[PDB]
């Protein structure tokens, strides 16, 4: 599952974490197996304006 | 004091029993006695704890 947030939205995406967005957007399990691999792309998604 | 064993019989009984019922109602470290208040104040992970 491929997706862009922003910087604090890192810790709302885990299983068990509370959150608006976590609650709105995308929420893993209870009993989630697996993982995030979070990188920084300001260089590609941040343009100027 | 002639029916001391019935009567201690009955007594230990119900004594079990009374006892039971109060340890029913310990915290046994949480943080309510009551599953509906923790499930009211807390979230599904500390709640579940």
């Amino acid at each position: 599952d491929s997706f862009v947030i922003r910087g604090d939205e890192v810790r709302q995406i885990a299983p068990g974490q509370t959150g608006k967005i976590a609650d709105y957007n995308y929420k893993l399990p209870d009993d989630f197996t697996g993982c995030v691999i979070a990188w920084n792309s300001n260089n590609l998604d941040s343009k100027v304006g | 004091s002639a029916l001391g064993k019935l009567q201690d019989v009955v007594n230990q009984n119900a004594q079990a029993l009374n006892t039971l019922v109060k340890q029913l109602s310990s915290n046994f470290g949480a943080i309510s006695s009551v599953l509906n208040d923790i499930l009211s104040r807390l979230d599904p992970p500390e709640a579940e704890v």
